């Protein structure tokens, strides 16, 4: 449990107040696109399994498949979002303060650095 | 011909004898020749006239890209992407200019030993030597460098090879 536990966690809140300075995915989202492509697949499976015309049967349960999976996953991309980004601050915040454990190291130039050389023959 | 440069492409001028015949017999070769002339060369030559007349009314250029110098590997630092890239750019084109000296270097031999015929071995020793170095400078910089070749990888070489010299001198000097 690395995040759980994590300070100031309210629990069973999908979405906390400190989300809303994020980002939100716009509408367009080639993950939302795909979220929409799996609630049609869902759809034409459906028709398919009761024997009606897969492409044409049930156009409004086809519509609410489509729907119900954007809708969920417009919230999941905001949720995982938020979550990606608490790490990230959190992980910068803490490479701020301890700087003996992540202490910045002098850069040298390959003509200063000694490789080995292993020649192909 | 202008085409392409005489430093760059040497031939040495061209001796060609004069006909001193001895027999009253025809020459064979020269109706031969004249025939080629009449039948041949002048249907050519128009035709390559009338397509040079047409060439000149539609004169266009193309230039030749110029790549000026960046900074190399011996200057990028460690694990600096940008810079080992723009290095590694420069050392391939010039790892091509090389391959490039390299062939022309060799068509020069291969015209050289043609054009002298049964006395090349003398003639064109002056060729055999410039060959020579090219070939072993080139050896000396990308021998064994593999197929993941890098500019890394011939630095690396590099610095082993100045470290053997080095200590190659310093035995001697001891
Ligand atoms: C039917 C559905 C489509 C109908 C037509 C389009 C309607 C929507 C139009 C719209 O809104 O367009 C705006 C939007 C423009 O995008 P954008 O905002 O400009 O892009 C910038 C992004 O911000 C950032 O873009 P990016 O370059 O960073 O890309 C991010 C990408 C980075 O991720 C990657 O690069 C990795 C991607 C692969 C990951 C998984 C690999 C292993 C699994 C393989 C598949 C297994 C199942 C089979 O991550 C994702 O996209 C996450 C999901 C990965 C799959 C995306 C699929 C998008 C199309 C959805 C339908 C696909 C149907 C396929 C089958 C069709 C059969 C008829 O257009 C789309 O999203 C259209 C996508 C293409 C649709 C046609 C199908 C192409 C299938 C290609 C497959 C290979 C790739
Ligand atoms: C379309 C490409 C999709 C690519 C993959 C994407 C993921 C899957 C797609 C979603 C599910 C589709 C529906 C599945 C059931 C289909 C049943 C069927 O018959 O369908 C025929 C159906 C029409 O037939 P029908 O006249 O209504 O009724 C005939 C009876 O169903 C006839 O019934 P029956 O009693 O004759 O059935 C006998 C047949 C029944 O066989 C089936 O039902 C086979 C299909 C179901 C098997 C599982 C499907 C995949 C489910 C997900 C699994 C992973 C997929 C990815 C895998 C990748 C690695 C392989 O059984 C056999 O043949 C048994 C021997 C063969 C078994 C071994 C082979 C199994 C292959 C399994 C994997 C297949 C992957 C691709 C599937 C593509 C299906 C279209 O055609 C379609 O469903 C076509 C696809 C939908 C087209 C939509 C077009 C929309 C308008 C244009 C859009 C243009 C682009 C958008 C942007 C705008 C541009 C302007
Ligand atoms: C103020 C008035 C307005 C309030 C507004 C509502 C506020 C939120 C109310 C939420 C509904 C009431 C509670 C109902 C149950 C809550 C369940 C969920 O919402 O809670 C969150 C949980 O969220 C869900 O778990 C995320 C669901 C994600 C579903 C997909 C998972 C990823 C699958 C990967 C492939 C995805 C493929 C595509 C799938 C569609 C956080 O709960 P948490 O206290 O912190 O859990 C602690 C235990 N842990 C840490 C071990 C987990
Ligand atoms: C009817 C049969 C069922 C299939 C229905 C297909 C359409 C479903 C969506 C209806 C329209 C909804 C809508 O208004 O979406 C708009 C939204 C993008 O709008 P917005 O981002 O604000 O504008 C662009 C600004 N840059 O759009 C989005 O956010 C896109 C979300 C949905 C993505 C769906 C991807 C395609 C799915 C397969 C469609 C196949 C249709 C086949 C029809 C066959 C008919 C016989």
């Amino acid at each position: 449990t690395m995040m759980s536990g994590r300070p100031g966690r309210v629990p069973l809140q999908f979405l906390p107040n400190e989300a809303r300075s994020l980002p939100p995915p716009k509408l367009t989202d080639p993950r939302l696109v795909y979220m929409g492509f799996l609630g049609y697949c869902s759809g034409l499976i459906d028709n398919a399994i009761r024997r009606r015309p897969v492409v044409s049967a049930g156009l409004h349960r086809q519509l609410l498949y489509v729907t119900s999976f954007v809708f969920f996953g417009y919230y999941l991309l905001k949720r995982q979002d938020y979550m990606y980004a608490l790490r990230d601050h959190d992980m910068f915040a803490y490479v701020k303060s301890h700087p003996e454990d992540f202490p910045e190291k002098d850069k040298k130039t390959y003509g200063e650095i000694l490789e080995e050389f292993h020649p192909v023959r | 011909p202008d085409s392409w440069d005489k430093d760059v492409y040497p031939e040495p001028p061209r001796r060609t004898p004069a006909p001193a015949p001895q027999t009253s017999l025809p020459n064979p070769v020269t109706y031969l020749t004249k025939i080629f002339d009449l039948l041949v060369d002048r249907p050519v030559t128009l035709a390559r006239e009338f397509i040079e007349q047409q060439h000149a009314k539609n004169r266009y250029y193309y230039y030749h890209r110029e790549f000026r110098r960046v900074p190399d590997i011996t200057e990028c630092e460690e694990k600096d992407i940008l810079c080992m890239f723009e290095a590694e750019m420069q050392w391939r084109r010039d790892y091509k200019v090389d391959q490039e000296i390299v062939n022309i270097i060799q068509e020069r031999l291969k015209a050289c030993q043609q054009r002298e015929g049964e006395s090349y071995r003398q003639n064109c020793a002056k060729e055999l030597e410039q060959f020579t170095q090219v070939s072993k400078a080139f050896q000396d910089r990308y021998s064994d460098l593999g197929a993941h070749y890098s500019a890394r990888k011939c630095l690396a070489k590099q610095k082993q090879r100045m470290l053997a010299e080095r200590k190659a001198a310093k035995e001697a000097a001891a």
